[PDB]
Order: C-alpha cells, then structure tokens, then sequence
C-alpha cells in the first residue's frame, strides 16, 4: 500500500500528512455523468486513495455519481 | 474540426487525437505511453530532461498505487511545473497555462481569473492547482484514468463560444511549447469580455499581388485607435503594410497615440 | 509543521533529490537560531502565568466592555475570564512551540488555520487577542536573537489576526 | 512530517503543556550534535551512488537467483526498478538523519512497502539484505575520521543505524 | 536555480506567504556559508587552468585508450584534447558558480540537465568526467567549510554522472 | 527568479568566464550587509498588515472617489481585491529585498500588471499612490532605531526604496 | 496483452532460453491458419450488428422478465447498456480471435465483469445465455461455406468457441 | 508488446471499434513477414553460441582495455567475461524473440527500457554492446526478408544504445 | 483519416518512436491489398450509375411507401428521388474512396460521423440505406480480395446504420 509520498501535497501540514483508502461500489450511469467523455469500466469495489485535505471533495464526487462509500480505512 | 477548416487552422493533429485511457491490467508500454502523454500535455510540450522526470510518481502510477489523475496532479504540483509555469510568470498567465495543461481549454471569463487569484492568495499554489484537477470539468472530461487533452477546438457542453477563438491564443501549434516568463495574450480580451480575430496556421496570410513592396511581405497591424486629422470610424483597426512601409506606419500610429495590440506576418 | 528542516526535506522529496548543500545551509541556519529559540521558550514558560494574567488584564483594560456586558463571548463572569485566560495561554504556549520548532508551523497547525471562522462563529473579536499579544511582546523581556524570533512569531499571530 | 523539534512539540501540544526543562535540554543537546548530523547527511549524500551500486552488486553476488532469467531483478526494467528502490530507501534514510526523526522515512517510504512488494512478487528478504549492505557502507563512510574535525559521532551513527534497521525491518 | 535564497522565496511564494522566521534562518545559513563559498570560488578560479590541465591528464592516465584510438569522441588528436580540456573547464567553472550561488543550481541548469543524452549521443564515457572531478576534488587544496562546500558540488556532479 | 548571487552567475555563464575578483568582493560586501537585509525584511513583514491597512486608509481618504459607489474599490469583492493588490505588492517587495534582486518582483508581480489594470479599469495611478504610502510607512519601520543594533542601513533603505519605486512606476 | 507469438515469447523469456524448434513449427502452423483466422474475424465483424441484435431478441423472447418493467433490461438506458454489453463482449471476442490469445479478452473485458454485474444487479447468468446465443450465430456465420475458398476451419471455430465459453463462464 | 497484432487491437480498442480492413491488412502484413522472421529466429538460435562468443571477442578486440583493466565493470577476470557473454546472449536471445513476435516489443519489454540506468549505474559503456550487435549483424548470415527484419531489430537496439 | 499508413504513423508519433518493423509490416499488408482495392474501386466506378439506380430502385421496391407518401423525407416526387439517388451515390462514391484508401477512414470522415443525427433530423430511415448497400453488395460482381474488401466497407456502413 504505497502512495502517501505523492498523494500528500508538498504543504507540510500534519493534518494533511494523512491519506485514507475509500472503497466505492456501484458506479452506475446516472444523470450526473450523462456528458462524461470517458466510460465507466468497473462498478464493483474500487479503491481510491484520498489525502485528508481532499476527503471533502472526493466523497462529494463519489456521492454525485451514485457510488456507495462502503468502507474507509487509514492507510 | 473537419479537415477543410483543420488544415487552414493548423489543428489537424488535435482533431485526430485519440484520448488515452490507462485500463486495468495495462502492460509496461501502456504505462510508458500514458506517462509520456501526461508529460507532453501537462508540461505543455517541453523537452523533458530525464533528470526532471518524476521517478517516484511514475513508479506509483506503474505499480497501480495511484491513478492517472493523481499522476497528473503530482506533475502539476511538482517543482518542475512551478519553475516553468509559476515562479517566473504573472498570475493571469499562470492560470491560463493551468487551464490549457489541466483542462485543455482557454479561460472563458474574467471571473475565472478572479477565481484562482483569490484562491491562490488564500490557499497557496497547491489549493489553486487542486481546483482544476478536482473540478467537475476535469471529472466528466478525463476522470481518473484519461490523460487530459486539449478540448478548446471542439464544441463542449457548458462552453462559451469565445473559448474556441481564445483557444488559438493559448495553442500556437503542434510544434509549440509554453516555454519562453511571458505575459498572457488573453488579458485585455478576458477583462473586457471580447474576442480577438483568429490568425493561426494559414489564416493569417493575405493577398499580396503587386501591392507588397520589394520583399513581397505584408504585415498586419492590429491597433486600438481613438481620435487624436481625418475621422476615425472604428476603435479597432487593422493595417496591412509592406515591410518597406512598416517603420513609417508604426511611427504614424505612435504619434497618434494609438495602442498597437498585435503585429503578425500576413 | 512548517520548520526549516522539514521544509528543506519536503522540497527535496518533491524533486526526488538527495539533500544538497542548500539544505545543509538551511540546517546551519536552524542551528544558529535554535539555541536562542530554546532559551526564549524556557524564558517565556518560566513566567507564563504572569504573562498570561497580565495579557488578560491588558485586554480587560483596553476593552472594559468585555468584563461588563453579559454574553457567552464576554468575560463578565468567571467562566468568561477562565475561557479568556485559557485562550491567552493557548496563544502563548503555541508561540513557545514555534520558538522550539524554529518556524510558524505550530501556529499554523494548531492556531492560525481556522481561527477566523472560530472568531466569527463565537463572536470573538481578533482585536482582543491582538492586545494580548501586544502585551506579551512588550513584557517578555527577551533580548537579542531570542527577542527578535519571539516577536516575529507574535507579530505573525497579530498579522494573521488583523 | 516531523523533525526532532516538532516531534516533542506535537507530544507537548497533545498534552497541552509547555515543554519542561528536561525536554529543552535534550533539544539543546541535539543542537550540540547538529554539526555532526549535517556531516553525516553530507557524507552519505556525496557517496549515494557508490553505496547503492556497491550494495546492489554485492546483493547480486550472493543470492544469484535474482538476476537469473525469471528472477525478479532480471530484464532491464526490473533491474532499473531495483536500483531505483535502493536509492529511494537510502534517500529517505538521509531525510530521517537530517530531520532527526523517523517520520519521513516511515510515512513516505516504509509504510505499505511490504504489502506492495508482496503484491508485485518482490522478495522482501532480499531487498532487506540490500538495505543491510547499504547500512554497512554508509556507516563506514560516516565513521571516516579522515578529512574532518575528528570527534565523537557515536550518537549520530547509532541514529543512522536505527533508521537503516527500520528500513530493513519494514521491508522484510 | 537551487540556491537557498531563491528556494526560500519560491517556497513562500508557492504558499502565497510573507517571509517568516523559517526563511530568515535560511538566509542566516546562506550568510554563514557565503564567504567560505566565495573564497573557495576564488581559490578554484586562481588555480583553474592548472587544475583543468591536471584533471585532463589524470583522465588520460586512467583511460589511456582515449589518447590513442581514433574517433571523434576521443582525445587522440589535438582537437579531441581541446574538447576534453574545454569540458573539464566547464565542470570547474560551473562548480565555482555553485560556490558563489551557495547551491547546486548552476550545476543543474547549465550542466546536469540533459548530460546523459549528451554522453550517449556523442559516446562520451561519464567515467572520464568522474575521474576529472575526483582529481579536482583531491587537488583543489581547500580546507574547512570551503572544502566541504566545494566537495559537495564535485560529488554532486560525480553522483549525477553515475 | 534570481537572487543577488545567481544574477552575477548567470551573466558570467553567458559570458563563459569565472567571476572576477571585483565581482567576488562586491558579493562579499553584499554578504556583510546581510543581517541588516534580514532585519529590514523581518520589520516590514512584522508590520505588513498595518502597512497595507494604513496605506489603504490614507489612499481612500485622499481619493474618496475610489470607494464612492461605482468607484473601482467599491463593493466588498473589489475592495478585498484592492487590499489583496496592496498586500501582493508589499510581499514581492519583501521578496526582492530578501533576494537582493528585483526579478521575483518583476516576473511575478509587475509583469503585465499595468495593462491588466488598464484592461480592467483599475486606476494604476491610484495604485501607485497607495504603493508610495506603503513606501514611507515601511521605510520608517525599517529605519526605526530602538530595539536593534545600531548601524548604517542607508544602502538597504535605498534598495528597498528602489523596489517600491519600481512597483509604483510599473503600475502607473 | 499478448498475442499468439508474444505468449510463447514471454514464456521463453521467463524460462530464459530460445524458442525450440517445436514452438517455431507450431507458430508456423499458426501462420498457415492465419488466413482463416482473418476471414473468421472479418465474417463476425461484418455481421456484428446482426449477431448482437438477433441474440438479444432471442434472449428477450425466452426469459421475458428482463424486459418486463422492473427487469434489468427495462428502460431505454438499461436496454441500451445491455445491447452495448453484448456488442462489447463480441468485440473483445473478435480481438482475441484476431490476436490468437485470450489475454485481451481476460484483461480488458472480463476482468471485474462478474463483480461489476453483481454490484449493479445485472443477472450475469442471463448475460451468459445471451453470449451463448451470440456464440452460435457467430459460429454458423464463420462456418458459412459459400462465397469463400473452401477449407477446413475447425481449429479456428474451436478457438472462437473457446473465447465465447470463456466470456460466458466469466460473467456467469 | 509492440507487435503488429497487439498494436492493431490496441488502436481499435482505444477507439472502441471493431476490427476493420485496416487491422486486417496489418495481420496480412504480419503473415507475410512471419515465416521469414521464424526461420531467422531459428537460424540465429542454431548459430547462437558462435555468434555470442564471436561478438564478445569482437568487443574485446575493439576495446582491449576491457580485457586487462581491473574493475567490476571490466572483463579482466573470468567473472567479468562471463557477465559479458551473458549480456550478449541476452541481446541475441531477445532479438530472436523480436523476430518471432514481429516487432520490437521484446526488446522494449526486456532490454531497452532501463538499459541506460543500468549502464550508468554499473559503468558499462554502450559502445561495447554496439560493437557486439554490429558483429551479430555482419556475421549472422541471413538473406532477404529475414536479414532485413533481423537487421532492423539489431539496428533498433544500436540506436537505443546511442 | 483511418488508413493503415496514417494510423501506423500516428501510433508511432504518440509514442515518440521511429517506425519499426511493425509499421513496415503494416505497409506491406497495405501493398498486398492495394492493387485489388484499386481495381475494385475502378469496377465500382465504371458501374456507378447502374449500381446507384438499381440500389435506389431496390429501396423503392422493398419500401413502396417512399414512392407515394408525400413529404420532404420521401421520394414520391422527382425532388425526393433526386435526393435519394444522390445519397446512394454518396454512399457508393465514399465506398470507392475506402477501397482506394485501404480503410474505413473515408467513410468515417465523410459519411459515418454524424450520419445518425442527420437521419433523425430529416426523418430518414437508415433501413432504406441498408437495403441500398445490400443491393450494391449483391450486384457489384467483384471477386477475391476485391469482393472481400468492398463488402467489408459496405457492411461496415450497414453496421453503422443498424
Ligand atoms: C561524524 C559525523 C564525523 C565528525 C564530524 C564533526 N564535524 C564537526 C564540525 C563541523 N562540521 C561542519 C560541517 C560543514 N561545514 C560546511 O560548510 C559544510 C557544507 C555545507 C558542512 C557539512 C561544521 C560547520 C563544523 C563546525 C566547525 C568545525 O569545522 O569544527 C565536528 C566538531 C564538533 C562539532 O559538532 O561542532 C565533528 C565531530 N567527526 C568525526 O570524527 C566523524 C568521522
Ligand atoms: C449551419 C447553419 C452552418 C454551418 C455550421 C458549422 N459550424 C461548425 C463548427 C462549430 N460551431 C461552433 C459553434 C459553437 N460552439 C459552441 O459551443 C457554441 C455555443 C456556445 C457555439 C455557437 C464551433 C465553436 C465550431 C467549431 C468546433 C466544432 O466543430 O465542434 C461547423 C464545422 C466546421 C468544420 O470544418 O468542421 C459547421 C459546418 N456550416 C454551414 O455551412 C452552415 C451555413
Ligand atoms: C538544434 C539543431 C538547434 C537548437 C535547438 C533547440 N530547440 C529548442 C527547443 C524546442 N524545440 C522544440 C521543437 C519541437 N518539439 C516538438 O514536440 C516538436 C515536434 C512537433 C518539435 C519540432 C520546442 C517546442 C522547443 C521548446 C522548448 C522545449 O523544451 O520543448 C531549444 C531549447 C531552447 C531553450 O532551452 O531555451 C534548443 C536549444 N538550438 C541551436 O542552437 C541549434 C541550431
Ligand atoms: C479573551 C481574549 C476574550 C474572550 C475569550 C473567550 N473564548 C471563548 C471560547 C473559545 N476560544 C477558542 C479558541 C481557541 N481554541 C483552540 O483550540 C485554540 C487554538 C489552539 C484557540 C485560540 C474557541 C475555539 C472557543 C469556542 C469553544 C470553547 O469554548 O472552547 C469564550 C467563550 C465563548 C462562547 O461562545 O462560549 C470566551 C469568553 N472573551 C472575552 O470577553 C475576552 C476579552
Ligand atoms: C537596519 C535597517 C537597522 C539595523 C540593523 C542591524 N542589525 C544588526 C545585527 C543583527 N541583526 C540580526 C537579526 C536577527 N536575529 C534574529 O534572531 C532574527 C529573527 C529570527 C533577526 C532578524 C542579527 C542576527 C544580527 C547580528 C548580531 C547582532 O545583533 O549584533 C546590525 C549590526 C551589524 C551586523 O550586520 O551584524 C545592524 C546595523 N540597525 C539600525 O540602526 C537600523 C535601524
Ligand atoms: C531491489 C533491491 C529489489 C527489487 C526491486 C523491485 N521493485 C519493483 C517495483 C516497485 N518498487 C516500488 C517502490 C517504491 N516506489 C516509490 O516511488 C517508492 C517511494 C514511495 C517506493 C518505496 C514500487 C511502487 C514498485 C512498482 C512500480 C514499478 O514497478 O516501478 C520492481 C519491479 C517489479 C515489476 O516490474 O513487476 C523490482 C524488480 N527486486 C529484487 O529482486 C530486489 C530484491
Ligand atoms: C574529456 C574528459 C574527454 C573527451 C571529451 C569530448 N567531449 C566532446 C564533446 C562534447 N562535450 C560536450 C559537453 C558539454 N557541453 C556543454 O555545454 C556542457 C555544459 C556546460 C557540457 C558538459 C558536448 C555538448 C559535446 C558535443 C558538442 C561539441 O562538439 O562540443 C568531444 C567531441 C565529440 C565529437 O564527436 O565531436 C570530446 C572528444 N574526449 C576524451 O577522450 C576525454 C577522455
Ligand atoms: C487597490 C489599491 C486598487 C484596486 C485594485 C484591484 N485590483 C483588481 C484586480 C486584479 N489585480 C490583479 C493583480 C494580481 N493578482 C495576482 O495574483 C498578482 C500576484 C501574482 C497580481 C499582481 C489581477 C490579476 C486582477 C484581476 C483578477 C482579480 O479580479 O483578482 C481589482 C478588481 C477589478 C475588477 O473587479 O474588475 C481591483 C479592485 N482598485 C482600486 O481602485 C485601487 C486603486
Ligand atoms: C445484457 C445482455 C444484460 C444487461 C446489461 C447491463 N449492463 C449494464 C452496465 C454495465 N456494463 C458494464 C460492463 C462493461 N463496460 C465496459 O466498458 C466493459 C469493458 C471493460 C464492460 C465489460 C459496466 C461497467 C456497466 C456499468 C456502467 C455503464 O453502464 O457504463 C447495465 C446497466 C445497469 C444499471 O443499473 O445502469 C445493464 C442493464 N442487463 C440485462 O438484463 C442483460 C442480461
Ligand atoms: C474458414 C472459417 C472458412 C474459409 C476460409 C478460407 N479463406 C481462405 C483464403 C483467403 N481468405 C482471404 C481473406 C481476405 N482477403 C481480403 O482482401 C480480405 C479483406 C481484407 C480478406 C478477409 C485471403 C487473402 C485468402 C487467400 C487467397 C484466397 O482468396 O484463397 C482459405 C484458403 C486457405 C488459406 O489459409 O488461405 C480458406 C479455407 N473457407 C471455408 O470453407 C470456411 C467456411
Ligand atoms: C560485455 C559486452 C562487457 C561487460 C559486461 C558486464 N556486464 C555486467 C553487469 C550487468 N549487465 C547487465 C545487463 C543486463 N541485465 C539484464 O537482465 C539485461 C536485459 C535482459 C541486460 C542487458 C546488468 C543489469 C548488470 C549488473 C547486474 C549483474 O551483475 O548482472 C558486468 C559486471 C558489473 C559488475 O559490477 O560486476 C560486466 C563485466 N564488461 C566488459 O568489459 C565487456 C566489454
Ligand atoms: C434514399 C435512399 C431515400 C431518400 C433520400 C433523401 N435524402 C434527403 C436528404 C439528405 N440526405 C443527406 C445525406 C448526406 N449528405 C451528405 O453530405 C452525406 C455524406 C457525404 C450524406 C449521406 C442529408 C444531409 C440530407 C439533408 C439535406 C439535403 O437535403 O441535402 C432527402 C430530403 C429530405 C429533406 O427534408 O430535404 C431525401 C428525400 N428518400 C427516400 O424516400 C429514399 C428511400
């Protein structure tokens, strides 16, 4: 489980030096992503590594696209 | 666009470009191509030295530790990106470079300049850069796995028409890069919500005949003029002059207090 | 936290680089400043109670209405005074942390980030804390490098507040 | 990230107390070792390529199965990846030596490396052995009394030794 | 450019921040180092011609084939020897620039970036230049902080070439 | 950007020769001036909010038309952008003071500011007046004699004054 | 992904020796079969819409609960998604037939498909029934004797049948 | 891997398209080339040992210093010679793989990517391997399509090394 | 547009590489196909009017309602018939372009991209054009590689329409 070196921004906030793994399921075609140029490849459990400072953004992104955050684990 | 306008505008390669998606179980050469595409487009087609390569970021991309979007973000936040696009550039030029590199388009509004300026002033370079990559626009166009590509030459949803025209001010050709501190070409255009005529590829050239001088070269002078003589009919003016009359035309424009916006070979 | 040593490492890691002579010079500068910072922190924490009490009293004198009008955000009652003295102690303690660390990192980490929306939420004027920090500046009695570094951190808090 | 100062700051802030006289004295002693710490970081950095390359060659001298065809170090890309990893571990050890705290090496390089190496099929024991070889080379270079104001560097060498052991134990 | 002052301002500007005590300590380390760095640069400058000739001869001694086998990439003829002496002079001159600037920034921008493509295209062995740098490091006749800073730049180039 | 050292280095590299003795002594003279340079940077930084607010207050006092409705500093966002511009100019002046070179101020702040203002209708002359207010406010702060070691800071004051004038000239 | 040649190449490189004469002769037999491989690919591609549409029609005639309201193929979006899925599976089966290896089909089509359908509630058994109907239509199109140079195409038909069964087994 | 069939499928899949006549022509070109490529791989395999020893000996003749200079990267002792023959055997074997696969895919996958880091790290000059590949191209003794395809892979490896 | 030669170059360019044996085999496949494609285009060109008229007549026979229902989208009057013969001629002419080019690139660039929303906005049934293409398939009288390539383009259009 690597990634924290590049995921955590170069800002030296101790709060920001924390990454978390999101497990997302059911990434469906919804009205929110009708004009998505790319196509969904997997609707099962996908793992997204999110730094602390972007956890606000990512979960919103997951929630607009119908994905279900089933688990969140410290990295 | 179609071929007939594409050759004239010099955007044939952009039109025929295919989005590059890192699929699951990709081989080594696919990751190599994806890394190369990200370096080409995020760093604005510079000759990237091997010593400037992000060895750890591309290792995480290779080993499936991070997504293409994360690798794009790592390149955008890297000191290499800072050096060639941020530390020696004005803020407005810097964010149009961000729009070109990260979203593949030109800025649409002066409010987008007002945004990312306050955001820089409050939250630093990192928050300002993360605004583009975490934006709704980045998610529907590129997602987590598609290398960003230039989209300003094609009709997008929730797009202003000026974007297409302004695209030619930020994309100067296939063999061009964003390397030289330079000021934005879109400053006055964005601030006053205007559009500039597109002079790209073969669009800039005009007929010469016998009117051009000794060396058969015409120059187009786009100027902003007011009444300082004869009546001025338009605020914007375009002058086509030969090389032999270029200095004289420039000097009489200067003594009338007219502001020269652009000079191009026609 | 933002400190000379960690910022040097973070920017070297951003470039995938070993620590060159530039980072070594940053560490040398940190070493030059470190003894004064440690001596300033010790001196500040010795009479921290007197400094906090005097700073709280200075705020009360500069802003008498804080001790008079009723309200959750005012120090009219003992609860408000205890909350106020605890806040001044928070400011002074994090300043000593900044002196120890060698940068404004503890202030940014623990105090500065989010202070304005705390002040807006709880209707605390930043001018109160500015007066407290001004008293701490005027009565710490430090000299030389220790005085300059402690005042830089105190002025950083003041500039962030105002 | 933490350095030697912000580590005790974080502990003190969590307890909400000022640093005591003993903690400040320990930090003062750290400052008194600062020149030696900078020397150790400088010496490892100036010999980084030699340490990594000599250790890798020694690591392939014994344990030949890594470089035989079908081995993990076989093919140019995987050899380059192995060499890259040795340099990365060494680079983060120098970061840890510079900061005086092991947070940078653990958080950015060590945490999650064992599972990553298991998923790729990278032998954790062999890369730990390479780290041990990098340990021995770096400690000899740091403990080189020629061309330096001679002194007692036992404390900084022990810290460097601890960082190398931390790298080897987290990767195995 | 990788120099402490530009580094400090780059970090602050990227953060959109004023120069705090962290940046001041960076400047203090730069100031503590600069005179030794400047006189190392002058010591290297005054002995530059002899150092380059001696470094060139050391490369020719360790790799005798470079002075015998014909080829554009070798120093068999006087043209190749001039190219070799010019290259070693380039290495020494940008090293003095590094000492003046207090960091590896001159080496990165002028020499390190893209040197691998150069040595591959014109089939020049980087080991030759490593030998030249080792001679310069062993014969610059510096001491103390001057030696330490100069050796760091020379070893930075050595590590870059290998 | 360049600092006081890299500026000499870049010119020398383009010319392709070593720094002469006189250039080395000039840089050494800059080095001996360094503590006062750091003190001036620290003093402007420590009073930066006061400098910006007092200069802005004085500027709006003598130019009531900036804050008059329809004026360019009217509405909260424009007024906040105006205060941000003052703060930005002051910050790059401190950066230029710190580096000893005006490149960071020229490249990041002043390049394109004039025609940005002209395009947007921000009165550059009024911006120049505000910058001039920050000028003397900061020069009194840098030259304040109490609580500092005494010495001649006239050269540093002239350099900081030059940065402020360069900014004032660029915006107008 | 691999093709028929790169599969044995990768196996040989991992083993670390040259391709044997038997492997080279077997690949020559594959080259001999190559014309029939190209013809099969072309025949399936030329009837791609017919194969997908006819198989979908058969899959909805029997098993009508898919297209009944509340069924997984009900609504235009889900029905279009179902048709796109049949076309995608057929397209990757042609890819595997073209390459002579199922790696493209496994890695880029069938990987995670079962988990995707379990998470969407797509009846993967019904998808397998539709894939079998596509299989039988595709096989009788490939084996169509008129308008083509007669020959034994049993081997290429068996390979295509194996790819179809592989897709059906992965989704079921 | 960079083979014609996989590239055709890759470009077809990137557009989400079925295989059309363009991809069919790619396979037809692959079929035209495959038998010549296959006996070439067979001929190279049948003469692999003599070619590898002859290429190694050619490198030793063109660069005599590698035969008698002490160092880990040189072939002075048997260890270094074995390593050299093993490297040349790697080159020849992957070239046969490229002939079988019909593209530079095996060279890219196994040898080309990361070769310059290896050469820099272990101080091995690519000129040695260029001469070995030159010997292979001059003495493998193929003709026609087999020779042209084999020469293309050997020249591809030579160009990557230089 | 999509041809074996152009796609080979674009794939190589996106990877920043020279054309290797893979692209050479692609060109060889193009050469093997090109003569048959050219003479297929010649045969379709010579018989263009009979093919266009017979296909148009066939569409009218299988869809008689198009000949007596009034409307802009139908061929009841001469104007509708003129548009229909022109449309089928467009299909046939672009198919000849594909045979010349060796790929569906002419069909994609000129006809296929945007064909569906044209049929939707002008209420043109794609089944009409499918029957026209089926007549051309059944009546072109080509053989061998010519028949195979030409039919691949025709039913590529059929697949895009259906
Ligand atoms: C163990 C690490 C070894 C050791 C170290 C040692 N060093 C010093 C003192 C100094 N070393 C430096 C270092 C540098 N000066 C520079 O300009 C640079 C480049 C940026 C470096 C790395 C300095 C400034 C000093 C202080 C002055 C001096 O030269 O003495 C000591 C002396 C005690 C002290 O810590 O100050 C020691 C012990 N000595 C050994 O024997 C080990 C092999
Ligand atoms: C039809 C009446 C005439 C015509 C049209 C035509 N337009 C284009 C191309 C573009 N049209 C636009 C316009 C917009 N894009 C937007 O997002 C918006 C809304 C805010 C507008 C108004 C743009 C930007 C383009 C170029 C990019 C793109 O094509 O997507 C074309 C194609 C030109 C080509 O060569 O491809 C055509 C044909 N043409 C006529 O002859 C009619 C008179
Ligand atoms: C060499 C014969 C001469 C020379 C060259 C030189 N070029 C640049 C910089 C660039 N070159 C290009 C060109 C391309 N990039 C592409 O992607 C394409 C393919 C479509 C082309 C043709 C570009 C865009 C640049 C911009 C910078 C970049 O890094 O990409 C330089 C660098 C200049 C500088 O570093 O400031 C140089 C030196 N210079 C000579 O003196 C020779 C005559
Ligand atoms: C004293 C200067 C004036 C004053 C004080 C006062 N403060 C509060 C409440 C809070 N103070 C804080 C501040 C901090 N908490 C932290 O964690 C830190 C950073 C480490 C700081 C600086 C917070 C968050 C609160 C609200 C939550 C809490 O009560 O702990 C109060 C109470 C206000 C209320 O609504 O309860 C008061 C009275 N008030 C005065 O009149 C003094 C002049
Ligand atoms: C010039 C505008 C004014 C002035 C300055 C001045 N300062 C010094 C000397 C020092 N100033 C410092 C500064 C700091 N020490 C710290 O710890 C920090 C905070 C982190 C700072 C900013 C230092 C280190 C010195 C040297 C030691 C000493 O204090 O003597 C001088 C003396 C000459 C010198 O260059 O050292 C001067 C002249 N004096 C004035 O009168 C001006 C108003
Ligand atoms: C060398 C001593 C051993 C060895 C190494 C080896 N590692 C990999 C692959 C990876 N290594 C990492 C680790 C990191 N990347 C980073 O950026 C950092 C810092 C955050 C670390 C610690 C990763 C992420 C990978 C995967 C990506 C990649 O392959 O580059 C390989 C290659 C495995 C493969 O190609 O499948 C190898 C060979 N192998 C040995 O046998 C030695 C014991
Ligand atoms: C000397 C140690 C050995 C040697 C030298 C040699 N070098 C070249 C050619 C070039 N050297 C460079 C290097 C640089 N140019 C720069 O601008 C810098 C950075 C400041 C460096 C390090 C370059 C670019 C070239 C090629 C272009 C040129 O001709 O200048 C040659 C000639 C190669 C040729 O084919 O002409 C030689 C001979 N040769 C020896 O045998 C020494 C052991
Ligand atoms: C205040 C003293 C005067 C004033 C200011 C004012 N400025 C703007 C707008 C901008 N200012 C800048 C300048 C910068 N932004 C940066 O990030 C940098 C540093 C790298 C600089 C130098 C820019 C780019 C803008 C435009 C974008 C933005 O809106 O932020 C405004 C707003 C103008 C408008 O809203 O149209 C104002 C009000 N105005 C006065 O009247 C004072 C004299
Ligand atoms: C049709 C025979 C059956 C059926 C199908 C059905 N599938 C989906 C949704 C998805 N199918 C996939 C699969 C893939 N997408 C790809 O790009 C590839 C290549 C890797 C494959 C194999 C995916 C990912 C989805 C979900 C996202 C998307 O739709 O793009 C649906 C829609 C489910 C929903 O609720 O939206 C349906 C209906 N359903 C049946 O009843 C048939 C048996
Ligand atoms: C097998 C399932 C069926 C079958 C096939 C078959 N085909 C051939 C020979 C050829 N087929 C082609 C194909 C094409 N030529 C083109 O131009 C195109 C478009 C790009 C295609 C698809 C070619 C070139 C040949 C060779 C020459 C010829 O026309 O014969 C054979 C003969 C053996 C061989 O391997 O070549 C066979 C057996 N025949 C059946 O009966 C099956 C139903
Ligand atoms: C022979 C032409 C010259 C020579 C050879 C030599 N090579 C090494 C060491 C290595 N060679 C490689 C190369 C590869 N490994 C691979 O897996 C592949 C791709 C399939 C290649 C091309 C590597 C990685 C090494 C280092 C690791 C290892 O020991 O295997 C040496 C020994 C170097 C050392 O330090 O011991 C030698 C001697 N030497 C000559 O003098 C010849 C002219
Ligand atoms: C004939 C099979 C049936 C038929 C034909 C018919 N078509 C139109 C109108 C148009 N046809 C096209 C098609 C194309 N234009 C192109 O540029 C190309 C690609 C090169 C194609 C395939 C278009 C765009 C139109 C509309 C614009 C135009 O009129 O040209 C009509 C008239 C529809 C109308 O409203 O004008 C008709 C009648 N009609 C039948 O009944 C046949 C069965």
């Amino acid at each position: 489980m690597l990634g924290q070196s590049s995921l955590v921004g170069y800002s030296n906030t101790q709060a920001a030096n924390r990454v978390f793994v999101y497990e997302v399921s059911g990434l469906r075609q919804t009205d929110a992503n009708e004009n998505s140029a790319h196509d969904i490849r997997r609707s099962g459990s996908v793992f997204i590594k999110v730094p602390y400072a972007r956890m606000n953004d990512e979960m919103r992104r997951i929630s607009r696209l119908g994905g279900t955050i089933v688990n969140i684990r410290p990295y | 666009t179609s071929l007939v306008s594409a050759q004239r505008l010099g955007i044939v390669a952009v039109d025929e470009a295919i989005p590059l998606e890192l699929r699951s179980r990709s081989t080594e050469e696919e990751v190599d191509a994806v890394i190369l595409a990200v370096y080409r487009q995020v760093l604005g087609n510079d000759h990237l030295m091997s010593q400037e390569r992000l060895t750890s970021a591309e290792s995480l991309l290779r080993g499936r530790e991070i997504s293409v979007r994360d690798f794009v973000r790592a390149v955008a936040l890297s000191e290499v990106y800072r050096q060639k696009f941020f530390h020696s550039n004005p803020q407005n030029r810097f964010i149009e470079l961000n729009y070109k590199h990260l979203l593949g388009r030109a800025p649409y509004d002066q409010s987008e300049i007002a945004f990312h300026t306050d955001l820089y002033h409050q939250g630093g370079y990192e928050a300002e850069i993360n605004s583009y990559i975490d934006s709704v626009e980045y998610t529907e166009n590129f997602g987590d796995w598609v290398v960003p590509y230039f989209r300003g030459f094609a009709t997008q949803r929730n797009q202003k028409t000026v974007g297409f025209s302004r695209s030619f001010q930020v994309y100067r050709g296939y063999a061009t890069s964003d390397r030289s501190g330079s000021r934005s070409r879109l400053t006055r255009e964005l601030a006053r919500n205007t559009a500039s005529p597109v002079y790209a590829g073969s669009t800039a050239e005009s007929l010469r005949g016998t009117s051009a001088g000794s060396r058969n070269q015409m120059y187009r002078l786009q100027v902003i003029q007011g009444a300082a003589g004869t009546r001025v009919r338009r605020g914007k003016a375009e002058y086509l002059v030969s090389y032999d009359n270029l200095s004289a035309k420039l000097q009489q424009i200067n003594r009338q207090g007219d502001t020269v916006t652009m000079i191009s070979l026609a | 936290m933002k400190t000379p040593l960690t910022e040097a490492v973070s920017t070297a890691d951003s470039q995938g680089r070993f620590l060159s002579s530039t980072e070594l010079q940053i560490a040398f500068g940190r070493l030059r400043q470190a003894n004064a910072g440690l001596q300033a922190a010790k001196a500040l924490t010795d009479n921290a109670q007197s400094l906090v009490n005097g700073a709280a009293q200075a705020v009360y004198n500069k802003f008498p209405y804080t001790t008079q009008t009723q309200g959750n955000n005012f120090a009219a009652d003992q609860r408000g005074k205890d909350k106020c003295a605890r806040d001044i102690g928070y400011y002074l303690r994090i300043v000593t942390y900044c002196l120890v660390a060698g940068g404004t990192g503890p202030l940014d980490e623990y105090l500065i980030a989010g202070i304005d929306e705390i002040n807006r939420t709880f209707d605390l004027s930043p001018s109160w804390y500015v007066e407290a920090l001004k008293y701490i500046k005027a009565n710490h009695g430090l000299s030389g490098d220790a005085r300059d570094e402690a005042n830089s951190y105190l002025d950083y808090a003041i500039n962030a507040l105002s | 990230m933490f350095d030697v100062f912000t580590r005790v700051v974080s502990q003190a802030d969590a307890r909400g107390e000022y640093l005591s006289g003993s903690q400040l004295d320990a930090l003062s002693a750290t400052v008194a070792e600062g020149n030696k710490r900078i020397d150790s970081v400088n010496r490892i950095t100036g010999n980084a390529s030699a340490i990594v390359s000599n250790a890798a060659r020694a690591l392939f001298a014994e344990q030949p199965q890594l470089i035989q065809p079908g081995g993990n170090a076989y093919t140019s890309r995987r050899m380059a990846a192995c060499l890259r990893d040795m340099e990365i571990i060494l680079r983060y050890v120098t970061y840890a030596t510079f900061t005086g705290d092991a947070s940078v090496l653990e958080d950015r390089c060590l945490n999650g490396l064992r599972e990553t190496y298991v998923a790729l099929g990278v032998p954790g024991a062999s890369v730990a052995a390479g780290v041990q070889k990098m340990k021995e080379a770096a400690l000899d270079i740091v403990n080189d009394p020629n061309g330096i104001t001679r002194g007692d560097c036992s404390a900084i060498v022990a810290e460097i030794a601890g960082y190398f052991d931390r790298a080897a134990a987290a990767v195995a």
